[PDB]
């Protein structure tokens, strides 16, 4: 999210989707990631 | 350029093409279908002089070689028949008697043993006999760099599903052909859109792959799409839209799978662990150590 | 080769079936980190490789 | 070669002669099979549907590998006018021809193609006893006529004077024999498809008489190789000017017919070889000692050969013969150049001359793989033998026209040959010998800026 | 897993394509009538669009970034 911000401010929007979906499936996977972990910690909570 | 090798696999089946009357408006599709695939063979002989049309026909009973004719048949031979008028060109009107005369004989077979219903169909047998054809043809080697091109007309008109022991004989087929390099075009007529073994034939091995709904303006849909040479393959897009997922069925439950386990004995797909922790294909016993690991539950702190 | 009767090794393999992802902007694969435009979304983690 | 002659013959044809043209399905199917194959699947794939075609929907066709070949094709159809470009909404969009779709569709499904492609009478007799021996015969008398050996039987004058006006096949009267060209060896070089292509070319630009009619000739042409061999087609679909050229090819070897003017006529295997086409005679061993050992058993073949060869003895097998200095000067004296006798030599060249210069180039690519070289399957000695004859003939040359000279003054010299050298006449010229000269062509235009 | 005939219209079905079979098969009725025809190129073409704007591109390829 910092090197999305840092393009956006850095090159004005019309390079940042670029490097946005550059980085797009490893954002996904390391998000879906998170997100199993969150819900299998919140399983064993329950 | 090069000339090619255009082998026609048409499934015609009484019961298939029942059903796809019954369900459109439409009755005798087999005529319309059949002067399409006519025409289109006609432009395919005209494409080339020195090109060559191999037909077969898969029936409920097994499969028959269309054109061209048996050499016992051919010898035994000749009643011209005036389905075709006689005025036409001659290497095309030699073609479209020969196939006229092998549907009659090929339909008055199926009016005989019309007793018998069949629940084996025979699409894949007909296929593997086209590549055998194939074979021969370019190992027969008459003509120098004879090319090939399978096109496979399918009807499945919403009553036939999908044939589970269908499965490894078109991959079969699919790996033979992309070892000879023979583009598989497959047409389906009827009301099941998606055909996933004959859209992965079309997939694997470089061919195209075009469902429709309507027999009426067929041959715009041949002439069109289905009409990519061997020799211009490369240098034209095909219009196969629905790309196919490659994926498969599972053993026990049938389901499309995910990911899964499969048999490292008899590769056999299994959406779930089996029960008795036995494989239900080969009857290979498993560990049951090592598939706690399998049924073990990930880790997450409190 | 064909295995002999003494091995007992049956063990059950987990794989998954990837679907060929299609898209018109190059990406970073997860297995060399160059742009590639098609590529295989892994069915587990949603990765993507090259073959 | 062959598809481009004819598809520049079909060029220099006029449009409304090509329209003309397209009435019989035969020649409308003929004509397509010349096409390139983007070409014929854009035609086939664009007969079917009545309505019109954009150009860029048969853009998004092409891969970007192939794009340029499409653009091959494109010209191909803007040069044979099978594609009517149209201007609408801002778009140019594409017409099929539509008496060539017309009589491609109904070549394709049968119906009205007012017998083009002829009526089968059902009478016939054996291809390769008659039929083939007949077209062999004739074409077999043609090649020994224009070769030069000496024949029992000569063909007619009708083919006489065809060679007689071709840029082949020069006559002379003052001795009363017939000189081979450069074009002839060259005739006698290719394949027989593209040879009786060319002879048919020829034949077409003969014709402008009233006798005669272009597209009954284009049209029975192309019938001619929509017919089959081994079935007789009865005349009465021809008319009279199509039944006199077909009594000329009769004799030319195209079509058989049992008797003159009879009601049927059988077409030949030339015929179909028309179209497309589809050790062995005339296979030869070349020697360093300049012997010929040329498998060859047909007279053609040898008669062939005699032109350049000093044969010494006939077998059944080969003909041994020896390649001379006086024979070859016999060859250049005919205007055959070396390179056409080196590609002949290469052409007719012996497999185990092939399997040596094979041999020899993987002994030469193990020794030096730093650079490659040519199969040469003949041994370059004769090579350069028949170079050096093909130099001592052409030592001299001799070029005829005017020297102007004996200029007073250097600038009106300087201003002539600059003159000589903007038409593009002159030859040479020098400022210290005041000398220039020019061709004999030339001459008249300095002549008329000096005058006046 | 996520209508079937008789045998008696099967072979009045049969029966129906041999008299048409017999009678006379007129290849020029495939001809469409320039109606369907417009539907099926611009199914075709469509289908080509999507598949060559897939297809238009597919060592790494060169990027717009620095
Ligand atoms: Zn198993
Ligand atoms: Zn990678
Ligand atoms: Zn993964």
């Amino acid at each position: 999210n910092e090197l999305f911000q840092d393009v956006l401010n850095g090159d004005g929007e019309s390079m940042s989707n670029t490097c946005t979906a550059y980085l797009k499936p490893v954002l996904n996977s390391i998000t879906l990631a998170t997100h199993k972990y969150d819900e299998y910690f919140n399983e064993y909570n329950n | 350029e090069s000339p090619s090798l255009l082998t026609v696999i048409i499934e015609i089946a009484p019961k298939l093409w029942t059903t796809f009357d019954e369900e459109g408006n439409e009755k005798g599709s087999i005529i319309k279908v059949l002067e399409a695939l006519i025409v289109f063979l006609n432009a395919h002989l005209a494409f080339n002089s020195a090109n060559k049309v191999a037909v077969i026909a898969a029936y409920s009973q097994g499969i028959k070689y269309l054109y061209p004719e048996s050499t016992s048949a051919l010898k035994a031979s000749r009643s011209d028949l005036k389905i075709i008028n006689s005025d036409m060109y001659r290497r095309f009107r030699n073609v479209d008697e020969t196939l006229v005369e092998e549907i009659y004989k090929l339909f008055e077979l199926e009016k005989k043993q019309i007793e018998q219903n069949s629940q084996r169909s025979t699409l894949a047998g007909a296929m593997s006999a086209g590549l055998t054809y194939v074979n021969r043809i370019s190992k027969e080697s008459v003509t120098t760099s004879l090319k090939s091109r399978l096109l496979v007309l399918t009807c499945g008109s919403g009553s036939s599903k999908d044939e589970i022991f269908q499965y490894i004989p078109i991959m079969n087929c699919i790996f033979s052909a992309t070892k000879m390099k023979c583009p598989i075009d497959v047409v389906k007529i009827g009301g099941s859109k998606e055909s996933t073994f004959l859209q992965q034939t079309t997939d694997a091995t470089n061919g195209v792959y075009l469902h429709v709904e309507s027999t009426e303006g067929l041959i715009q849909y041949l002439a069109t799409a289905m009409f990519i040479d061997p020799s211009l393959r490369p240098i034209i897009v095909k219009p196969n839209h629905g790309s196919v997922d490659f994926r498969t069925s599972c053993y026990l439950t049938g389901r499309v799978v995910a990911v899964g386990f499969i048999c490292s004995v008899c590769l056999c797909v299994l959406s779930i662990i089996p029960p008795g922790n036995k494989c239900p294909a080969c009857d290979s016993q498993f560990d049951e150590h090592v598939i706690a690991k399998l049924k073990r539950k990930p880790v997450v702190p409190r | 080769l064909p295995v002999n009767k003494i091995n007992k090794g049956f063990t059950l393999v987990k794989m998954g079936f990837p679907t060929r992802i299609f898209e018109d902007t190059p990406t970073f694969c997860s297995c060399h980190s160059k742009l590639v435009y098609g590529g295989y979304f892994c069915p587990n983690c949603h990765s993507k490789v090259c073959s | 070669s062959l598809k481009h002659s004819v598809t520049q013959y079909l060029e220099e044809i006029p449009q409304q002669v090509q329209n003309r043209l397209y009435t019989s399905p035969a020649t409308c199917l003929a004509i397509y099979r010349i096409l390139p194959p983007l070409a014929k699947f854009f035609i086939m794939a664009m007969v079917f549907n009545e309505n019109e075609v954009p150009l860029l929907d048969l853009d998004k066709w092409v891969n970007s590998n192939g794009k340029l070949q499409f653009q091959n094709a494109i010209k191909s159809m803007k040069s044979l006018h099978l594609l009517i470009p149209n201007k609408s909404s801002g778009t140019l969009m594409i017409n099929l021809n539509p008496t060539f779709k017309i009589s491609l569709r109904n070549a394709l499904t049968g119906g009205e193609v007012q017998n083009s492609f002829g009526v089968v009478v059902e009478e016939n007799v054996v291809s390769l006893d008659l039929l083939d021996e007949y077209s062999a015969n004739k074409w077999e008398t043609i090649l020994h006529f224009m070769v030069g050996t000496p024949l029992a039987k000569i063909p007619s004058e009708k083919v006489l004077n065809l060679l007689k006006h071709s840029k082949l096949m020069e006559e002379v009267n003052s001795t009363g024999e017939f000189k081979i060209t450069n074009e002839g060896f060259q005739f006698l070089l290719q394949e027989i498809n593209s040879q009786l292509w060319t002879l048919l070319l020829q034949y077409l630009k003969m014709i402008e008489t009233s006798k005669m009619d272009l597209v009954d000739v284009l049209h029975f042409i192309f019938m001619l190789g929509a017919l089959e061999v081994g079935k007789a087609y009865k005349i009465d679909a021809l008319s009279e000017t199509q039944r006199i050229m077909l009594q000329d090819m009769r004799d030319y070897g195209l079509v058989f017919q049992k008797h003159s003017n009879d009601s049927i006529f059988y077409p030949t295997k030339l015929a179909l070889m028309l179209t497309s086409d589809t050790i062995p005679d005339g296979s030869l061993i070349v020697e360093t000692n300049f012997k010929i050992y040329s498998y060859s058993n047909s007279p053609l073949q040898i008669a062939v050969l005699s032109l350049f060869v000093h044969l010494k003895a006939r077998f059944v097998n080969m003909v041994l013969g020896q390649i001379t200095r006086e024979s070859i000067r016999r060859a250049l004296t005919n205007g055959i150049t070396a390179d056409q006798i080196i590609a002949y030599l290469e052409t007719h060249a012996h497999p185990q001359m092939r399997r040596l210069a094979e041999e020899k180039l993987e002994k030469k690519l193990e020794l030096d793989p730093n650079c490659k070289e040519p199969l040469q399957v003949l041994p370059p000695t004769v090579v350069d033998q028949i170079r050096l004859w093909q130099l001592e003939l052409d030592r001299v040359i001799t070029y005829e026209g005017s020297l102007y000279s004996d200029f007073e003054t250097s600038q009106e010299y300087n201003l002539l040959s600059k003159y000589a050298q903007d038409i593009g006449v002159l030859l040479w010229k020098d400022d210290k010998k005041k000398k220039f000269f020019i061709s004999k062509e030339g001459n008249s235009q300095v002549l008329d800026f000096a005058k006046r | 897993t996520t209508l079937k005939v008789s045998n008696q219209q099967m072979l009045q079905q049969l029966s129906l394509v041999m008299d048409n079979l017999i009678n006379k098969l007129d290849l020029n009725q495939v001809v469409p009538n320039n109606e369907v025809s417009n539907k099926i190129n611009k199914r075709v073409i469509t289908a080509i669009k999507i598949n060559a704007k897939q297809a238009k591109h597919n060592l790494e390829v060169k990027s717009t970034l620095p």
